[PDB]
């Protein structure tokens, strides 16, 4: 869980 | 180089068990390896959420081939050290500006 990285 | 910030080798769950700490002002934060990917970096930071109470965002840093260092590919930086300097004084992307260096 990134919050830069959507999937 | 024993950067205060820098915790190196902790998983995810050791990160926000030092960030969730009460007493850490919002923008407290650390910089720690992936613990997932091998060559990656994290950028974890606190923050308050009123429902739910304290929480903690992570960015992924990656790491180029190449050097370099980067959240967002549009901002990237020779170092680790250069990346913090940088946020801690521009939010840019971060919901706030790093604001201290978590305790250890």
């Amino acid at each position: 869980s990134y919050v830069n990285v959507q999937n | 180089m024993a950067e205060e910030w820098y915790f190196g080798k902790i998983t995810r769950r050791e990160s926000e068990r030092l960030l969730l700490n009460p007493e850490n002002p919002r923008g407290t934060f650390l910089v720690r390896e992936s613990e997932t990917t091998k060559g990656a970096y994290c950028l974890s930071v606190s923050d308050f959420d009123n429902a739910k109470g304290l929480n903690v965002k992570h960015y992924k840093i990656r790491k180029l081939d190449s050097g370099g260092f980067y959240i967002w590919s549009r901002t990237q930086f020779s170092s680790l050290q250069q990346l913090v300097a940088y946020y801690s004084k521009h939010a840019d992307g971060l919901c706030h500006r790093l604001t201290n260096v978590c305790p250890t």
